[PDB]
């Protein structure tokens, strides 16, 4: 039973560590990160 | 003459055990495709 619940869990986990490693590889491409520098500006003009 | 027995020689090895350790140098340019790759499906094969 152990063994069974271990490689299902494996398993299910499998697609959620490569859906991280795929944003890991975007984030290194340096795709998206501007639109929270672009937010955080308008934030601060109009707080400003 | 024992010089010339000598320089020549060197040169031999200036050409030769330092040819192959740029050889080596390339197989690290190998482990840094380890970098840009994610290994991934076969941990479900390991593990079943």
């Amino acid at each position: 039973k152990a063994a069974s619940g271990t490689t299902g869990t494996y398993q299910e986990w499998k697609d959620k560590a490569q859906n991280l490693y795929q944003e890991l590889l975007t984030q290194e491409g340096q795709a998206s990160f501007q639109g929270l520098k672009d937010n955080v500006f308008d934030g601060l003009v109009r707080v400003t | 003459d024992f010089h010339s027995e000598y320089i020549v020689s060197a040169s031999n090895f200036t050409s030769q055990l330092s040819s192959q350790v740029e050889q080596f140098l390339h197989r690290n340019i190998q482990e840094y495709l380890s970098i840009l790759t994610d290994p991934d499906g076969k941990g479900k094969e390991k593990i079943a």
